[PDB]
C-alpha cells in the first residue's frame, strides 16, 4: 500500500542515501538493527516476517569502496546484501564510461534487483533517485537507468534528488559535460527533480553551522535533513499532504520545467542551541533570503509559479496564515498571470528529529518551502556557459569519443539546454 | 580499476624504480621480508595497489624487472630489498644494446619480449581488477628505450582497454652517457606519444641543475638525482597510495589531467626540495610552498611554465592541514595568476590533502601540471636532432638493422606536429 522506492547511485548518491535513511529510521524510532522498541513508514520500509524493517531502497555503484563501508557500518545489519550492488571498474568521471562502456555489465542486475524489490510492493507510487551530476557513474548510469525504468513503467512518477557540483567540492573538470549530458538525457525521462547546489550547503555550513571547513559528513547531514523535511509528507500525514503525483501537480508548469527550488528553515548550530528558538513569522521572513535556497540564485529576478510549504513541529495554523498574508504583501514574490496561486500548506505536528552528535541543534518547529521560479535559470546559465567554454575548443572530447560517443551528442545536449533556458524566459514574460 | 603492476627497464630506470620501491616500502611500513611494520591502519588500506599478499603476511611489489645487461641486475639485487622481488619477475638478457633502439628492438628484443609478456600475463590474470600499467625507463639509453617501446607496443595491442601510464627519463646533454642519444630519444618519444596516454617528463637536465645550484653538489652523481627522482615520483603516487577523493585511479588521473588525445605529457614538480642528509627544514608554511609551485627552479621537467599556460593542474598536500588557509591560497593564486591559466577551462586548479607526510618532513606538496610550456623540451630535442642529423651521421648502425630514414623523417615530422599543437593551444583565446 502506497509503496515508494528509493534509488541510490554513485558515491555521492549512496553517501546522502545512507545519511537520509539514518535520519529516517531515527525519526520513526527504528533501531539501527531495524527493531521496534504513524504507520506511514511502510511507504518507505518493508516489514520482514521476523519484525525487522528494512528500507525498500538500493545501493548501486561501479566502485566497491563505499559499498563495503556500508557493509561494515552502523546499519550493516539493516540492509540485505542483495540491494547493495557492487561494481568492479568505476566510470572514472565519465558520462560515456558510466553509460555505454561499463554500465551495461551492471544495469541488468540493477533492474533485476529493482524488480525484486518491487515484487513486495502493491501500490507503488514512484521512484526516488539520488545522484551527483559531476560524477561519471551518477550521471551516465543515472541517465541510462532513468531511460530503462521509464521504458519499464513510464507513467509512474520518478523523482530525482540531483546534486549540483560546486568548485569548492568539485573533484573533476569534466563535470559540466556530465551534468549537461545527464540532464539532457533524463529531462524527458524525469517528471520532477531536485537541484541542490553543494556550494549553498557548503557556505551555509561555513556560516550558519560555523564549520571551519565543511566535509562530506556535515554536507550530507544537512542534505539529509532537508530531504527528510521534503519527504515528511509521504512519511507522515497532514491537512494538505503532498505526494509524488501531487508533487507533479503543484510544481510543474510544463514537463520540460520540473526543477523546483527548495528552502528549509531553520539552521541553528548545536553550540548555540541556548538562543531563543525562531518563530513561525521569523522563519517565514528568513525563508526567502538568498542564503537559504538550494542554489546560489537570487529569487528577486525570478517569478514564482506556486509556493509550496511543509511545516514541521509545533506550528499553529493561524500564525501560518498571518505569516502568509504578511509575505504576500512583499514585492519579492511575483506570480505569472497563468498561475494565480498554488499556496499549498502542509503541517507536520511531529517535531523535527536531530541526528545525534550533529552540528545542527534541535528545534521545536521547522518549515521547508518549495517553489519553482525563473530565478533558477542562473544555475543552468553558469553551467552551460562552462559547457560552452569547454566545447569551443573540444577539450576532453576524445575521452567521450573513445567510449561510444560523438560530438553530435554534445551539440544536441547543448541545444536542448538552450531550448530549456528559452522556455525559462518565455514563461517568465507575461 | 583496483591494482597496479610495475615494469622497469634500463640501468637508470632500474635504479630509480628500486629507489622508488625503497621509499614506498618505507612509508608503508613494509619490512625487507614483506611483513607489515607500520604504526597506522592508513598504509594497509591501499597497500594492495602496489603489492601482492604472499605466504603468511608477506607483501611483494608487483614489479617486473627487465634489463639486457647483467651488471644492472646484479646491482639491483646488490642493494636493499633485493630479495623481496620474486625471481619470476627477473627475466633478463646478456648481450647488451648500448645506445641503439632498432637493434635492441628487433635483433635481440624478440627472445625476451615473449617472456616479459608471459610474466605480465601471469600477473594480470593473477590480478583481479587492475587499473593499468605504469613503466619507468630511460629514453636516451638505447637499451631501456627500446625495451620500453617493445613493452608499450605489446601491452597496448594486448591490453588497449587499460589506462597505461609510464614515466620517462629524458636524456640530458650535460649528463649524457653517449652522444647518439637523440636518435633513440626521438624514436621513443614518437612511439610514446603515438602509443601511450600517461607520461611524466623527468629530464636529467633539470635534475642536474637542481642538484648543482640548490643541493650545492658540484658533480651530482646519478644517485643524487635519483634521490629527488624517488621523492617526487613517490609524491605523484601519494594520491594513488592513500585514501582520497582526488585522483583515485590512473583512469581518473587521465580524465582529470589530459585534455587532448595526442598531448598527454606531464611536467611534474614538488616542493619543498630536500637534499641528501639535509634535515634543517623547519615547519614550512603553506603560503611559501604554494607560491613556490609557480617556480620553475623546483621543476623536474626542463621547462619554464611562465612561458606557457597551464591546461590542468594537480597538487597533493601532506602533513598537518588547516586547509582552510590552503583554500585561501588557491583563491589568491587564481586571482593573481588567472593570466597563466586557460580561461576556457574553469576550475582546473584542484588539490587534495593527505595526512601521511614524507620521511623526515612534516610538510610537503607535489605539483603535477600539464601545460604547453613543456614544448621547450621538445623544441630542444628537435633542434638537437636536426643540428646533429642534417649531416646524416651515426645512421650506419641503425640502417644495418633494418632502420630506414623514412622512419626518422616521419618521427621528426610527427614531433614537430606536437610542437605545432603546443603552439596553437598556447595562443587559444576564450
Ligand atoms: N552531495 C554530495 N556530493 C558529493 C559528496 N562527495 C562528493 N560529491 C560530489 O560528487 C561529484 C562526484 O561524484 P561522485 O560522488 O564521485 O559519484 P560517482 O558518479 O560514482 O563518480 P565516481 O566515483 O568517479 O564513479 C563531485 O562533484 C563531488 O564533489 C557528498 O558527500 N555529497
Ligand atoms: N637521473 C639518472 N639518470 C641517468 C642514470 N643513468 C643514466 N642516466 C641518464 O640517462 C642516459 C643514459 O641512459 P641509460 O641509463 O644508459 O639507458 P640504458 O642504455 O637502457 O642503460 C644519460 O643521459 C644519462 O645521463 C641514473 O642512474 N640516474
Amino acid at each position: 500500500m502506497r509503496e515508494c522506492i528509493s534509488i541510490h547511485v554513485g558515491q555521492a548518491g549512496v553517501q546522502i542515501g545512507n545519511a537520509c535513511w539514518e535520519l529516517y529510521c531515527l525519526e520513526h524510532g527504528i533501531q539501527p538493527d531495524g527493531q521496534m522498541p504513524d504507520d506511514s513508514f511502510n511507504t518507505f520500509f518493508s516489514e520482514t516476517g521476523a519484525g525487522k524493517h528494512v528500507p525498500r531502497a538500493v545501493f548501486v555503484d561501479l566502485e566497491p569502496t563505499v559499498i563495503d563501508e556500508v557493509r561494515t557500518g552502523t546499519y550493516r545489519q539493516l540492509f540485505h546484501p542483495e540491494q547493495l550492488i557492487t561494481g568492479k571498474e568505476d566510470a572514472a568521471n565519465n558520462y560515456a564510461r558510466g553509460h555505454y562502456t561499463i554500465g551495461k555489465e551492471i544495469i541488468d542486475l540493477v533492474l533485476d534487483r529493482i524488480r525484486k524489490l518491487a515484487d513486495q510492493c502493491t501500490g507503488l507510487q514512484g521512484f526516488l533517485v539520488f545522484h551527483s551530476f559531476g560524477g561519471g557513474t551518477g550521471s551516465g548510469f543515472t541517465s541510462l537507468l532513468m531511460e530503462r525504468l521509464s521504458v519499464d513503467y513510464g507513467k509512474k512518477s520518478k523523482l530525482e534528488f540531483s546534486i549540483y557540483p560546486a568548485p569548492q567540492v568539485s573533484t573533476a573538470v569534466v563535470e559540466p559535460y556530465n551534468s549537461i549530458l545527464t540532464t539532457h538525457t533524463t529531462l524527458e525521462h524525469s517528471d520532477c527533480a531536485f537541484m541542490v547546489d553543494n556550494e549553498a550547503i557548503y557556505d551555509i555550513c561555513r556560516r550558519n553551522l560555523d564549520i571551519e571547513r565543511p566535509t562530506y559528513t556535515n554536507l550530507n547531514r544537512l542534505i539529509s535533513q532537508i530531504v527528510s523535511s521534503i519527504t515528511a509528507s509521504l512519511r507522515f500525514d497532514g491537512a494538505l499532504n503532498v505526494d509524488l503525483t501531487e508533487f507533479q501537480t503543484n510544481l510543474v508548469p510544463y514537463p520540460r520545467i520540473h526543477f523546483p527550488l527548495a528552502t528549509y528553515a531553520p539552521v541553528i548550530s548545536a553550540e548555540k542551541a541556548y538562543h531563543e528558538q525562531l518563530s513561525v513569522a521569523e522563519i517565514t521572513n528568513a525563508c526567502f533570503e538568498p542564503a537559504n535556497q538550494m542554489v546560489k540564485c537570487d529569487p528577486r529576478h525570478g517569478k514564482y509559479m506556486a509556493c509550496c510549504l511543509l511545516y514541521r513541529g509545533d506550528v499553529v495554523p493561524k500564525d501560518v496564515n498571518a505569516a502568509i498574508a504578511t509575505i504576500k504583501t512583499k514585492r519579492s514574490i511575483q506570480f505569472v498571470d497563468w498561475c494565480p496561486t498554488g499556496f499549498k500548506v502542509g503541517i507536520n505536528y511531529q517535531p523535527p528529529t536531530v541526528v545525534p552528535g550533529g552540528d545542527l541543534a534541535k528545534v521545536q518547529r521547522a518549515v521547508c518551502m518549495l517553489s519553482n521560479t525563473t530565478a533558477i535559470a542562473e544555475a543552468w546559465a553558469r553551467l552551460d556557459h562552462k559547457f560552452d567554454l569547454m566545447y569551443a575548443k573540444r577539450a576532453f572530447v576524445h575521452w567521450y569519443v573513445g567510449e561510444g560517443m560523438e560530438e553530435g551528442e554534445f551539440s544536441e545536449a547543448r541545444e536542448d539546454m538552450a531550448a530549456l533556458e528559452k522556455d525559462y524566459e518565455e514563461v517568465g514574460v507575461d | 580499476m583496483r591494482e597496479i603492476v610495475h615494469i622497469q627497464a634500463g640501468q637508470c630506470g632500474n635504479q630509480i624504480g628500486a629507489k622508488f620501491w625503497e621509499v614506498i616500502s618505507d612509508e608503508h611500513g613494509i619490512d625487507p621480508t614483506g611483513s607489515y611494520h607500520g604504526d597506522s591502519d592508513l598504509q594497509l588500506e591501499r597497500i594492495n595497489v602496489y603489492y601482492n599478499e604472499a605466504a603468511g603476511n608477506k607483501y611483494v611489489p608487483r614489479a617486473i624487472l627487465v634489463d639486457l645487461e647483467p651488471g644492472t641486475m646484479d646491482s639491483v639485487r646488490s642493494g636493499p630489498f633485493g630479495q623481496i622481488f620474486r625471481p619470476d619477475n627477473f627475466v633478463f638478457g646478456q648481450s647488451g644494446a648500448g645506445n641503439n633502439w632498432a637493434k635492441g628492438h628487433y635483433t635481440e628484443g624478440a627472445e625476451l619480449v615473449d617472456s616479459v609478456l608471459d610474466v605480465v600475463r601471469k600477473e594480470s590474470e593473477s590480478c583481479d581488477c587492475l587499473q593499468g600499467f605504469q613503466l619507468t625507463h630511460s629514453l636516451g639509453g638505447g637499451t631501456g628505450s627500446g625495451m620500453g617501446t617493445l613493452l608499450i607496443s605489446k601491452i597496448r595491442e594486448e591490453y588497449p582497454d587499460r589506462i597505461m601510464n609510464t614515466f620517462s627519463v629524458v636524456p640530458s646533454p650535460k649528463v649524457s652517457d653517449t652522444v647518439v642519444e637523440p636518435y633513440n630519444a626521438t624514436l621513443s618519444v614518437h612511439q610514446l606519444v603515438e602509443n601511450t596516454d600517461e607520461t611524466y617528463c623527468i629530464d636529467n637536465e633539470a635534475l642536474y641543475d637542481i642538484c648543482f645550484r640548490t643541493l650545492k653538489l658540484t658533480t651530482p652523481t646519478y644517485g643524487d638525482l635519483n634521490h629527488l627522482v624517488s621523492a617526487t615520483m613517490s609524491g605523484v603516487t601519494t594520491c594513488l597510495r592513500f585514501p582520497g577523493q582526488l585522483n583515485a585511479d590512473l583512469r581518473k588521473l587521465a580524465v582529470n589531467m589530459v585534455p587532448f588525445p595526442r598531448l598527454h605529457f606531464f611536467m611534474p614538480g614538488f616542493a619543498p626540495l630536500t637534499s641528501r642528509g639535509s634535515q634543517q627544514y623547519r615547519a614550512l608554511t603553506v603560503p611559501e610552498l604554494t607560491q613556490q609551485m609557480f617556480d620553475a627552479k623546483n621543476m623536474m621537467a626542463a621547462c619554464d611554465p611562465r612561458h606557457g599556460r597551464y591546461l590542468t593542474v594537480a597538487a597533493v598536500f601532506r602533513g598537518r592541514m588547516s586547509m582552510k588557509e590552503v583554500d585561501e591560497q588557491m583563491l589568491n593564486v587564481q586571482n593573481k595568476n588567472s593570466s597563466y591559466f586557460v580561461e576556457w577551462i574553469p576550475n582546473n586548479v584542484k588539490t587534495a590533502v593527505c595526512d601521511i607526510p614524507p620521511r623526515g618532513l612534516k610538510m610537503s606538496a607535489t605539483f603535477i601540471g600539464n601545460s604547453t610550456a613543456i614544448q621547450e623540451l621538445f623544441k630542444r630535442i628537435s633542434e638537437q636532432f636536426t643540428a646533429m642529423f642534417r649531416r646524416k651521421a651515426f645512421l650506419h648502425w641503425y640502417t644495418g638493422e633494418g632502420m630506414d630514414e623514412m622512419e626518422f623523417t616521419e618521427a621528426e615530422s610527427n614531433m614537430n606536429d606536437l610542437v605545432s599543437e603546443y603552439q596553437q593551444y598556447q595562443d587559444a583565446t576564450a
